[PDB]
């Protein structure tokens, strides 16, 4: 009974260690996007 | 004589790197400007240091920099044509008194040009 509910609580501060590490990664894609797109046509997909 | 006091600031206005501008045109503006070269190339940029918010316009020449692109100054837009440069004149040598008589057809054209315009509350 102790040992379901013992892993529910601690998967979500897994989670949340995680999650830092993903804002950081947000920030270093934020970092590589820089003002100039210029331009490009796509002509397939 | 008056290029020596000019070369004082040649070490300024000159080697500095932001005057070599690229000059374009802002085609889309969001409120990101997209901006189309001479080239047929385009780009998207966010405002200046002194650029104010306010001064692009839509379908304004607005120069950039030559290697990083990002906007600078505001340029008057039109800057195409020179034939109509040449089309102004300055102080025409014919004067008002110049037309001979007192025909009422000169009275009929100082009053809806000259008048309105010396006397715009009349």
């Amino acid at each position: 009974i102790r040992i379901f509910r013992s892993e529910l609580q601690r998967l979500s501060h897994e989670n949340n260690v995680m999650l830092e590490k993903i804002k950081d990664n947000k920030e270093k894609i934020k970092n590589n996007r820089q003002l100039p797109y210029l331009v490009a046509n796509v002509v397939e997909v | 004589a008056p290029s020596h006091l000019w070369d004082i600031m040649g070490d300024r206005q000159r080697l500095g790197e932001e005057h070599p501008l690229q000059v374009a045109r802002c085609t889309k503006i969001i409120k990101k400007y997209v901006i189309n070269l001479k080239q047929i190339a385009k780009f998207v940029v966010g405002l200046g240091e002194r650029v104010s918010p306010t001064d692009i316009e839509e379908g304004m020449r607005v120069g950039v920099d030559r290697s990083k692109y990002n906007i600078e100054l505001p340029l008057p837009p039109r800057i195409d044509p020179s034939v109509t440069m040449m089309t102004v004149e300055e102080k025409p040598d014919v004067t008002y008194s110049d037309v001979g008589g007192c025909k009422d057809q000169i009275e009929k054209l100082r009053e809806v040009v000259e008048l309105p315009l010396l006397s715009p509350e009349r």
